[PDB]
């Protein structure tokens, strides 16, 4: 094996970067957070319903 | 990290020595010691162990768990 | 950078530089002969062995001669099985100290004797090897002088600083 | 030492200015501070764009740990022959034991000891004891192979007896 | 500017003795127990015969390179040399004559040769072609040129530790940039480009043969500089 | 030190809270304040389900003695919980909140995203919270409660699956970390994947001692790259470290003696909880492949993660900045009193290592010797994973032999591979091929000749 | 121990570094540029142009004088500094100087 | 004569069992007999870990700790099926031939680095 | 909905305590 994409930093900081799964994690919590906590519960629910 | 100067008002602890250190840690230290001398005896009452080595219950003793009668 | 080798020659009138005290004489036989030669030789029988087991590339330079014509050094060393005659080319040799000299061997040397001259080391870059003079000895001071030894002709300072490193 | 620094400086808390309005739909997506106010969730991988690029990311460099696991386990599986594992066979009226002796006594289903008409089965949490699912499937594999250890055993025994017998009988037949 | 001469119990520079075994330091004293000094003490050294075993044995002056300019044997009567490997060319044989002993030793006393097998072509694959056999392959020993044929004889090492010799034709030499095979190949230049120059990388256009030339390599300024390889 | 669910509850809800406040040392920053509060999360989701699961046992039995509750637990296994649309089996949804909160806390995958960030406490801190205690806590969850999960569907099928891909995450990524600090987290990380996995064999001897030489060893190396870091004035990266043997010379040897204690390298007491974590692994899973891919790449990735961090804080080349290196090389500084660290610095971490080993060989002694003189863990599953401790098969010596030539391939790898020029190139490989021709020739020697 | 009374900041002198030692190590520091042909004419009055540095050149002295005296600087303050002496001003005021 | 009986071919009751503390783990297993005299004399002797882990007679415990050694080796065997497992092993042409456990070996498989 | 990230000059009619 002469290539190997293993030793290029691409690979090396996603393996460092703990394969992503913090970031993703964090991402869809914050996508969370806002569609609820903000628009759904103090926008729809206080705002609108209550 | 660098010493700073501290408000002389603020009770806060930082770079805080007390000269006199060495009576306070013998009144913080043996008082506390008492105190927990006479809550290690108050628990001690309730307390619990298993039979030592070569000792077994009996199962018709009153030590032994019991079953309610109805 | 690149390990060109150019033809070289002798002036037949070469210019003693440097001339070990304790090893004066034709070879190993002499060197037998002499009491303090053959305690030196016994002292440099583990520089011979970090010479050969450990391949650290040295030399024991016991005689130095110098032809300005052709630019050259004519090295007399001495090894465990007697002296041998190298010639350097002036513009392959740098100075080097005794804690590069022995950094550069992976393995840990044995402990130097005290006749080693460790102020003194010379690295010959093509060669990739060092030069170890002895402490007891004769340099040449108007033979040293000489104006194709200045520093100001020989000394370059990518080579002399950059070209060895130890890591 | 070697100069006689000044205090520290009011500059290592350098006051935040706001030039931007507080948007009531970024309500606590801040950690709101006098001094380096930050927004709630750090991203220090911030080279994927969003969350589903990173997820692309991730399946894609994670195809190289997939290749790797599956060469590892065929190497172990080309190399290794399964082992004798299970529950100790010389205690079965134990873990084992207790399990079937308790779906099998079904004490849980009782009448109650005053005739108050209530059995087990009036709760909530009510028992069942024909349920078969579970931990029974993993109760039955070790019962199992207890059963398959006990046999092997019996037949090396066996095998043993008989390579005897066999002996015997050669050399008591030449005389 | 050191100010331990002002104290007394300040340490000394001879209690900084022990950390010579882990620290570097010009030579200062000879320990009784030190290895020159056994063997310039025990006159059993003195005698002629171990003189004798040590002037005989071991490394030879013959094979001691005396100069900084080299002539190896031609290969052809009609070839002039170019260039020579010095001593990677050396450690790669070496390295590939573990082949000759070791493999068949391996077949001949491990108990699973089959799991040494096993275990020796992932290392082969993951680790090993793109670190030493690979470039090995590609290294060139030994560079001269033949003129009646216009061509240049490379001698490169081969699976065992052999030795071959092949004629390339000089028209079909090419350059290769390190940049033009830096991605295809950069496991190789990761771990096994380092002692070649991978700024000098040329290329047998016709079998798409690859030239490496040993850094430590040595070139004769007459062949390279030749009308034929200009 | 428990004894009822409602002190277990409290002891959680303590640990939590002291936690956070650890992690939130530097208050006067938000940037640590939102680290702690990720921490703080977690630990609240983790107080969810385990009072859930304390309510469904109180529910259950109108009980909270742990002792009481072990011992009758069987007795509910055949019970189910009409929750919704569904009827889940009583141990079967204990267990499940029981696992979840002890997930969360002893860091497994998904769950694992706080440790961490929770790397902005000070190294004591750290020490305590990834040595022991904080990631332990679900280990303590799991081996105080062990009656209630040998009865669980859930658990045999969650504990081994999670423990040996939490190992191989946390290992893997452990080999790429360039801080010290997230590197010793993702080493933990792997370490509780292993405990859990451990806990799945069904030897709790094992759990206690890998337990035991993890929490040691790992708080000895934190201690260590504490002292690298305070030197190199609060830069966790070894990046810009190198050379630090000289200016550190204790704190090198002892993290060299941490390492390989704690990466499991061979001849190690970390090998030895390595190895018997391997007797033990139960081979009837459905994800058995996947579960023994993710702990043979967990396993061998210590030796990555290990030597990185030794060689590249203290015998790299100097990457660090000039003020780092020579405002400690003064000549006006040369004394008796010379040092970079703290003389109780270095007793105390002597101390610790001594310590740790004669507690490791007691245990050993009480559990892996012959005469078997540990006392009652309090549970009836008995397997015969002992067995291949004690007389193991062919079989299972050639592939545990496997994963130690792996091990050795990977030595090979980490010591010779060079990624950068240097003078020693060329002498770098001889010395590799005549170490394989001496490695053949004593073995040829060793086995046959003498 | 403190004196028991109020007392105020001390700002002394101003300089958390010694502005001598700082400007002889920058100025050591830019006569190794190669493009620097007289290390004896760089005063502190002098201008980059003056003593021959190209924005470029400046970039590379100012990179490693950011390594040296273990601190980094912006861009804004690199491109305000525009002679020795405001470059040594900006360095010796600064906290972190070492 | 049996493995599992002890010196004095005495059976251990419930109580005695309770008295001496058998581990839970001695306990699944068929050598609690010649447990319990080993643990009684190793409380009659006190010694460190280190002599447990260093002594390869178990020093004063020599009796005892042979009799428990010799349960202890039946009784990891016949855990293990080791014995067959073992036999298997060493030709497992021959033991296929013999029979000596057909529900052994009609699922073994050697593995190809293992001499094929 | 989210907080414009644009520099903006600071408010001259807002609800105020
Ligand atoms: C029975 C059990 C058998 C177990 C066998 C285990 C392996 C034994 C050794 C195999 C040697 C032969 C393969 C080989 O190395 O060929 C050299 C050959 C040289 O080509 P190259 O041009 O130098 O390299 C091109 C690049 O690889 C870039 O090429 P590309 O971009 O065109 O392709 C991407 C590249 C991607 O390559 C990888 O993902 C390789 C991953 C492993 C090595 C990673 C590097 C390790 C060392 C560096 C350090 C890394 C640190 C992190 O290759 C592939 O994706 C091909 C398939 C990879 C394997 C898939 C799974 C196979 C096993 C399935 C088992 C199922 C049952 C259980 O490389 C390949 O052919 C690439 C694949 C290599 C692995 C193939 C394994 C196949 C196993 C089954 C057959
Ligand atoms: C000639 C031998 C040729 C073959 C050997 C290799 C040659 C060089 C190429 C390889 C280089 C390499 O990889 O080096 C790595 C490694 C060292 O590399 P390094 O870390 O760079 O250090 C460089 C120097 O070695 C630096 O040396 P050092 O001063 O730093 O010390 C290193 C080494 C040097 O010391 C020794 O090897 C001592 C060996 C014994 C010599 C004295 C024997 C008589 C003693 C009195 C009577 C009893 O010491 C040790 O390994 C510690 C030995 C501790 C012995 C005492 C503990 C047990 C008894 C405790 C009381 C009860 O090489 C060695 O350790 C071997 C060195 C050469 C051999 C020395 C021993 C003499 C020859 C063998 C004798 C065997 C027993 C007698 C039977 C002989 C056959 C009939
Ligand atoms: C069961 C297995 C059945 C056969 C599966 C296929 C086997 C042959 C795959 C050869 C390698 C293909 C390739 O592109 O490799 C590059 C890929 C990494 O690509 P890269 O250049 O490092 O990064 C590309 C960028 O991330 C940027 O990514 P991109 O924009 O170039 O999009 C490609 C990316 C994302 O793929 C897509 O966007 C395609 C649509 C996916 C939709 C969701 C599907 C679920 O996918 C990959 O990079 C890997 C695809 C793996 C497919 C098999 C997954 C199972 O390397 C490998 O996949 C190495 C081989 C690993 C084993 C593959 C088979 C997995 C199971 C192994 C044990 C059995
Ligand atoms: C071409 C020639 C080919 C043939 C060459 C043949 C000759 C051998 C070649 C290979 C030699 C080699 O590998 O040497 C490595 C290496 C030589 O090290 P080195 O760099 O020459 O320096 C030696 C140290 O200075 C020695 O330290 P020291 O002088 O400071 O005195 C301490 C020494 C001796 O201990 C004492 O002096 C303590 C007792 C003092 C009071 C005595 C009354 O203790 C030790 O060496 C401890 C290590 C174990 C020794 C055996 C037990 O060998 C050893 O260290 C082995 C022991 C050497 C003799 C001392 C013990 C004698 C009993
Ligand atoms: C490298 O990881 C990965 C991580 O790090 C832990 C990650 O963070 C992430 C990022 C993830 C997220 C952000 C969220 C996603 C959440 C997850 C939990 C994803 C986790 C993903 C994995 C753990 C990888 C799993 C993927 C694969 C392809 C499994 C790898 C194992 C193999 C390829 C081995 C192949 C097994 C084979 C061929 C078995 C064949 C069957 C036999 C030989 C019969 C044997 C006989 C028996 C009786 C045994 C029974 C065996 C069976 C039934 C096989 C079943 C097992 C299987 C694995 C199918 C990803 C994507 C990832 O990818
Ligand atoms: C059909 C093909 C037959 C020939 C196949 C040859 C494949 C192997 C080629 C490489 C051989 C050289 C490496 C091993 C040298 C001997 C080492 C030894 O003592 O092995 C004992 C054992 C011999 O014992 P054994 O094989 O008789 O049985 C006990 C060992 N088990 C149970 C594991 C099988 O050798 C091996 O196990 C060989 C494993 C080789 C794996 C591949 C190695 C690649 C890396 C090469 C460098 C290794 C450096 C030294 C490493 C070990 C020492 C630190
Ligand atoms: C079900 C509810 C589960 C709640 C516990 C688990 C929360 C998981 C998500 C955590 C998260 O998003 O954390 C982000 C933030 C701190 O993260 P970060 O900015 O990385 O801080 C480290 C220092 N830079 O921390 C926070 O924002 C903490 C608040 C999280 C609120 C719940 C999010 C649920 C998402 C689904
Ligand atoms: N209240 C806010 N609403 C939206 N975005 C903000 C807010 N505060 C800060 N940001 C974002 O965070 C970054 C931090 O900018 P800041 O440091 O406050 O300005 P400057 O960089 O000029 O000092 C800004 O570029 C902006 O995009």
């Amino acid at each position: 094996m002469l290539k190997n994409k293993l030793i290029k930093f691409k690979f090396f900081r996603f393996v460092q970067s703990g394969f992503y799964v913090d970031f993703i994690f964090k991402k869809f919590s914050e996508m969370f957070i806002r569609n609820i906590f903000i628009y759904s519960s103090i926008f729809f629910g206080e705002k609108f319903m209550i | 990290f660098q010493k700073y100067p501290i408000p002389r008002y603020l009770h806060v602890g930082q770079w805080i020595v007390n000269k006199n250190w060495k009576w306070n840690t013998f009144h913080m230290f043996f008082p506390t010691a008492i105190l927990c001398f006479m809550v290690w005896r108050n628990s001690m009452i309730s307390t619990a162990k298993p039979p030592n080595y070569g000792e077994y219950v009996d199962p018709q003793s009153p030590v032994a768990p019991k079953a309610i009668k109805y | 950078y690149y390990n060109i080798m150019r033809q070289v020659s002798l002036d037949s009138n070469p210019i003693v530089l440097y001339q070990s005290s304790t090893f004066t004489g034709n070879g190993l036989q002499e060197f037998y002969e002499n009491a303090d030669a053959l305690t030196k030789y016994l002292k440099l029988v583990p520089f011979f062995l970090e010479k050969n087991l450990y391949d650290h590339p040295k030399q024991f330079v016991i005689k130095m001669e110098f032809h300005p014509q052709n630019k050259v050094l004519s090295l007399d060393c001495l090894t465990h099985q007697g002296v041998l005659k190298k010639t350097v080319n002036l513009e392959n040799l740098i100075p080097v100290p005794y804690e590069d000299y022995v950094q550069f061997c992976r393995r840990k040397l044995f402990n130097a004797p005290l006749f080693l001259d460790t102020e003194m080391i010379y690295f010959n870059t093509f060669q990739n090897e060092f030069y170890v003079f002895d402490k007891n000895a004769k340099w040449n001071e108007e033979g040293i002088n000489h104006p194709e030894l200045d520093i100001s002709k020989l000394y370059n300072e990518k080579a002399w600083f950059d070209s060895l490193r130890i890591i | 030492h070697g100069w006689d620094r000044p205090d520290v400086p009011l500059s290592f808390n350098p006051l935040y200015v706001h030039k931007r309005e507080l948007s009531i739909f970024d309500t606590n997506m801040w950690m709101y501070d006098q001094v380096y106010p930050e927004y709630v969730i750090s991203y220090n991988e911030i080279h994927l764009v969003d969350q589903w690029k990173g997820l692309k990311e991730s399946f894609s460099q994670s195809a190289y740990w997939w290749a790797m696991m599956a060469m590892v386990f065929g190497f172990y599986f080309i190399n290794t022959t399964p082992r004798q594992l299970g529950i100790d066979t010389n205690d079965l009226k134990g873990f084992l034991g207790e399990y079937y002796g308790q779906y099998k006594k079904r004490s849980g289903i009782r009448s109650n000891f005053l005739g108050l008409d209530v059995t087990g089965e009036n709760s909530i949490i009510q028992p069942n004891y024909d349920r078969k699912n579970g931990i029974r499937d993993v109760i039955d594999s070790l019962n199992a192979d207890a059963g398959k250890r006990k046999l092997i055993n019996l037949e090396a025994k066996n095998f043993i007896e008989r390579v005897e017998k066999e002996c015997e009988q050669r050399i008591l037949k030449k005389g | 500017g050191d100010i331990r001469h002002k104290f007394s119990n300040e340490i000394t520079d001879d209690d900084y003795d022990y950390q010579r075994a882990m620290h570097v330091k010009p030579p200062k004293e000879e320990s009784l127990f030190q290895l020159t000094n056994i063997l310039s003490s025990v006159p059993v050294f003195k005698t002629r015969f171990f003189l004798d075993f040590i002037a005989r044995n071991l490394d030879t002056n013959s094979a001691v390179s005396t100069s900084d300019f080299v002539a190896p044997p031609r290969v052809h009567e009609n070839s002039f040399f170019v260039y020579h490997s010095r001593e990677l060319g050396n450690v790669i044989r070496k390295y590939r004559s573990l082949e000759s002993i070791v493999l068949p030793g391996a077949l001949l006393t491990f108990t699973y040769p089959l799991f040494a097998a096993f275990v020796a072509i992932p290392s082969y694959y993951f680790m090993f072609n793109a670190k030493i056999y690979e470039m090995s392959r590609r290294f060139v020993v030994r560079m001269d040129v033949l003129p009646h044929l216009e061509m240049i004889s490379v001698q490169r090492i081969g699976a065992f530790g052999i030795l071959y010799t092949k004629l390339h034709r000089i028209q079909d030499l090419e350059y290769v940039p390190f940049d033009q095979v830096k991605e295809q190949e950069n496991y190789l230049w990761a771990i096994g480009g380092h002692g070649v120059d991978n700024q000098l990388i040329f290329k047998d256009r016709s079998t798409g043969e690859f030239f490496y030339f040993e850094r430590q390599g040595v070139w004769d300024a007459k062949g390279l500089n030749h009308p034929l390889l200009n | 030190s428990s004894g009822n669910f409602i002190v277990l509850f409290l002891g959680w809800e303590l640990i939590g809270l002291t936690s956070f406040f650890l992690i939130n040392f530097w208050s006067t920053r938000v940037g640590t304040l939102k680290a702690a509060f990720k921490a703080f999360s977690f630990n609240k989701l983790s107080d969810l389900f385990l009072f859930f699961a304390i309510l469904i046992i109180f529910s259950t039995t109108y009980n909270l003695d742990i002792l009481s509750f072990n011992n009758q637990i069987y007795l509910y296994e055949s019970y189910n919980i009409d929750m919704f649309y569904w009827s889940i089996n009583l141990i079967e949804i204990i267990s499940f909140f029981f696992i979840s909160c002890a997930f969360i806390k002893s860091a497994q995958f998904g769950a694992h995203i706080w440790l961490p960030d929770s790397m902005e406490a000070p190294v004591p801190a750290s020490a305590l919270i990834h040595s022991a205690t904080l990631v332990s806590a679900g280990i303590y969850l799991l081996l105080r409660l062990s009656p209630l999960f040998e009865l669980s569907k859930y658990a045999y099928f969650i504990l081994p699956l999670i423990g040996s891909v939490t190992a191989f995450y946390g290992g893997l990524v452990s080999a790429f970390q360039s801080d010290t600090k997230k590197t010793l987290a993702y080493s933990t990380i792997s370490h509780c994947g292993f405990l859990m996995v451990s806990y799945s064999t069904g030897v709790l001897e094992f759990v206690i001692l890998y337990l035991y030489v993890h929490g040691f060893f790992k708080a000895a190396t934190f201690l260590c790259v504490g002292n690298v870091n305070r030197f190199n004035r609060n830069i966790q990266d070894f990046k810009r470290m190198g050379g630090f043997y000289k200016y550190l010379p204790f704190e090198c040897l002892a993290s060299f003696v941490c390492m390989i204690n704690l990466s499991g390298l061979p001849l190690t007491l970390g090998f030895y909880i390595k190895h018997l974590l391997f007797i033990g692994l139960v081979e009837s899973y459905t994800l058995y492949p996947l579960i023994f891919s993710s702990l043979i790449l967990g396993a061998i990735a210590g030796v990555f993660y290990s030597y990185r961090l030794f060689y590249s804080i203290f015998f790299d080349t100097k990457k660090g900045k000039k003020a780092i290196y020579l405002q400690a090389s003064r000549i006006i500084l040369n004394s008796k009193f010379y040092s970079n660290t703290s003389l109780a610095s270095n007793l105390s971490i002597t101390f610790l290592v001594l310590i740790s080993y004669t507690v490791i060989l007691y245990l050993y002694c009480t559990t892996l010797n012959n005469y078997y003189s540990l006392s009652d863990l309090k549970s009836i599953y008995i397997n015969n994973a002992y067995s291949y401790f004690y007389k193991p098969d062919y079989n299972f010596l050639n592939a545990v032999s496997i994963l130690n030539w792996f091990v050795i391939i990977l030595l090979i790898s980490v010591i010779y591979l060079n990624w950068r020029w240097s003078y020693y190139y060329t002498k770098s490989i001889d010395s590799l091929s005549k170490f394989i021709l001496f490695s053949f020739f004593f073995f040829i020697f060793s086995k046959y000749i003498l | 121990y403190a004196p028991q009374k109020v007392v105020l900041r001390n700002e002394k002198s101003g300089y958390y570094a010694n502005p001598d030692d700082v400007a002889r190590r920058l100025i050591r520091l830019i006569s190794l540029h190669d493009k620097v042909q007289n290390p004896s004419a760089i005063t502190l009055k002098s201008t980059w142009s003056e003593i021959g540095v190209d924005p470029l050149s400046y970039v590379e002295i100012m990179l490693e004088a950011e390594n040296e005296f273990y601190i980094e600087l912006a861009d804004e303050d690199l491109e305000r500094f525009r002679t020795v002496e405001d470059a040594v001003e900006f360095i010796a005021r600064n906290f972190f100087t070492n | 004569g049996a493995w599992n009986e002890n010196q004095q071919h005495y059976k251990y009751s419930k109580e005695e069992i309770e008295a001496y503390q058998v581990p839970m783990r001695i306990k699944a297993g068929p050598c609690v007999d010649t447990y319990i005299p080993l643990k009684k004399c190793f409380q009659e002797n006190p010694t460190s870990f280190a002599a447990k882990m260093l002594d390869g007679r178990k020093g004063k415990c020599a009796k005892e700790f042979k009799y428990y050694n010799t349960c202890l080796n039946h009784w990891q065997t016949y855990e293990n099926n080791s014995h067959v497992t073992n036999a298997y092993w060493a030709d497992t042409s021959k033991a296929n031939a013999d029979g000596i456990s057909n529900t052994y070996g009609g699922s073994f498989r050697k593995g190809l680095a293992w001499l094929n | 909905y989210m907080g414009n990230p644009a520099v903006q000059s600071p408010p001259k009619e807002f609800f105020n305590y």
